[PDB]
């Protein structure tokens, strides 16, 4: 009945420091639907973070995309702090250029 | 603890008259693994020795089978819509009786479907 | 080609933080064209595809009513299920359900279905015979009977064979073209140094539609199914989709491998190499 | 189109 | 049956009881470009139900264990000198009483070894 979330922190368009882009945070394979998705820049949470509406799959598991505008730097850190009941501790996944 | 495909077979059980076209479909859920392989565990055996039947790509219509005790005449398989891999048996003979089940490989880990009985229909009538 | 109309509904209860939420989303060829979230500012049905905005106010009123009507009846179902399973009142539970029909390339009905799922696990479903039910446990057995001794399979079958295929055409008429659209993948391989003289090559594939795609690495004509490592096809956020499949190879001997990209939007599969 | 669900 | 890919399994039967370390070596003779996989079936397996155990890449040094057996491993693995793959069980607790066999895929063809019942005799 329970399923553990699957996260991916990536950008819409190819990464390029200095150029404005969009950072996605695709969470999938989680049940129940109760999920908390935060997007942080250098530790601090980001303000305008739009979140796609929720929708599950034939395997009954849910998924949802969350993005927010950002401008890549070679020294700026980006991560997605996701909170979910099947997770003993709120997993914080970091953005990896090559992923 | 990443992704894990989901194999669904249909039907879960079956049996028939010596001589019928048995078609078994395998539905793979997930984009974490392409293609599909159909396995078989011969009914006649004490030790669970799986036997590779066939492999099908999720893209190309190219199928890779096994040239062993050339059974090319009783085995036939195609690929349908939504990750649907069909495996039909040409004439359910005695050499076909056994347990069938599909497998797939995602990020090096092998996943297996619940086995599906394909024995002779209660041998009655 | 084949087409299919389906509806994914969700009625999740959650005591302690508001009433139960009810969402109703429909799909045409696996593409969301309609929705309804009880949590919305103005809870009502709304189009998800441009080609859906043609339908007038009369259409959206009928659907909103249906959702408003179901949303209520599903709230009881959550309570009804509390007793069938005898669970307390505090632990959120959730009931989901997928129901629709599949139409063959010829236009005929390939199959009609309906699957219920309580707390992520299967509950009850309409058989392929479109007349019988298949309960998963004893709780379903009650519903099964309740529906049998009521004439449910006939009414559901009537909708699966009537409403479903009929309106399937409707939407499909002004939505097929846009659904058949294709954006070829923008591929390329990446180089990554690894310990012990190896090297990992990542076959990228971005901005493609539809989401279906297959990337396979090969060596001397052999698909490296097990030596491979790919990711879940993720939405780029602009209608397009991304994905990548890598494989570890020995340094220097890096140009002996190639990943073949197979996508609907390609007349011929691509062959990338570092 | 949208279906009217039955009680469990 | 030359250059044709095929695996050898040793030991071919173990009636060994509770307590013993057990090294199951797989000799892959042929041209397998992929790695070696270890599979078996025990308790909650009344019907032929194989469950992936471990995968050993041939090429580089990367090993992928079961999606769960990952924590509190009762199994061990390592690549032995020349075409060898050894799946060694730590303690023969009931948690691993069944039939084992390694598998290799060559040109999209699953090639299995021979099912070895490292069981008991009681
Ligand atoms: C054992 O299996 C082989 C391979 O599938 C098949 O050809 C043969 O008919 C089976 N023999 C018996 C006695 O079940
Ligand atoms: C058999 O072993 C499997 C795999 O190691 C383990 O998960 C399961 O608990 C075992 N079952 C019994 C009844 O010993």
């Amino acid at each position: 009945i329970q399923k553990t979330p699957q996260i991916q922190v990536y950008s819409r368009h190819p990464p390029e420091n200095g150029k404005p882009n969009i950072l996605n945070c695709y969470v999938t394979q989680f049940h129940p639907p109760h999920i908390e998705i935060q997007m942080l820049k250098n530790g601090k949470k980001i303000p305008k973070v739009e979140m796609s509406d929720m929708s599950f799959s034939k395997d009954w598991s849910f998924y949802i995309l969350a993005h927010t505008e950002f401008t890549p730097t070679e020294t700026d850190t980006y991560a997605c702090r996701v909170k979910h009941d099947s997770m003993a501790e709120p997993k914080t996944v970091y953005w990896d250029r090559d992923m | 603890k990443p992704q894990a495909p989901e194999l669904r077979i249909f039907p879960k059980k079956m049996d028939a008259e010596l001589g019928q076209k048995v078609d078994l479909v395998c539905e793979v859920l997930g984009s974490v693994s392409q293609g599909c392989s159909w396995l078989f565990q011969n009914s006649s055996s004490k030790l669970p020795q799986p036997t590779f039947v066939v492999y099908m790509a999720s893209s190309h219509n190219k199928i890779t089978w096994d040239e062993k005790l050339n059974s090319s005449k009783l085995f036939s398989a195609m690929r349908d819509t939504n990750n649907k891999y069909v495996l039909t048996l040409n004439k359910f003979s005695k050499e076909n009786e056994g347990y069938y089940f599909c497998s797939v490989i995602s990020n090096s880990v092998m996943y297996f479907s619940s086995v599906v009985p394909v024995l002779q229909k209660v041998s009655s009538a | 080609g084949p087409h299919s109309l389906r509806y994914f509904v969700t009625a999740v209860s959650r005591p302690g933080l508001g009433e139960p939420r009810y969402m109703e989303v429909g799909y045409v060829d696996d593409t969301e064209f309609v929705r309804f979230d009880s949590d919305a500012e103005n809870p009502r049905y709304e189009p998800r595809a441009r080609w859906m905005e043609q339908e007038g106010p009369e259409y959206w009123e009928r659907e909103t009513q249906k959702a408003k009507g179901n949303e209520q009846s599903f709230r009881v179902d959550l309570r009804t299920l509390l007793g069938y399973y005898n669970q307390s009142k505090g632990g959120s539970h959730t009931i989901q359900v997928i129901s629709g029909c599949e139409v063959g390339s010829d236009g005929r009905l390939l199959r009609g279905y309906q699957q219920y799922a309580y707390d992520g696990c299967d509950y009850i479903a309409l058989n392929e015979d479109l007349k019988t039910w298949t309960a998963a446990d004893m709780a379903a057995l009650i519903t099964k009977h309740k529906w049998e001794q009521a004439g449910e399979a006939e009414r559901l079958r009537a909708y699966l064979e009537g409403t479903c295929v009929e309106w399937l055409r409707r939407y499909l008429k002004n939505g097929n073209a846009t659904l058949l659209r294709t954006d070829s993948p923008k591929a390329h391989v990446t180089h990554h140094s690894r310990p012990e003289d190896k090297v990992t090559l990542r076959c990228w594939a971005l901005g493609f539609y539809p989401a279906d795609i297959t990337l396979t690495w090969q060596l001397n004509g052999e698909e490296l199914i097990q030596d491979m490592e790919l990711v879940e096809t993720r939405p780029a956020g602009d209608g397009t989709f991304q994905k990548w499949a890598s494989v570890v190879v020995p340094l220097g001997k890096e140009q002996y491998y190639t990943c073949h990209v197979y996508h609907q939007g390609l007349p011929e599969p691509l062959t990338l190499r570092w | 189109r949208g279906y009217v669900y039955q009680g469990l």
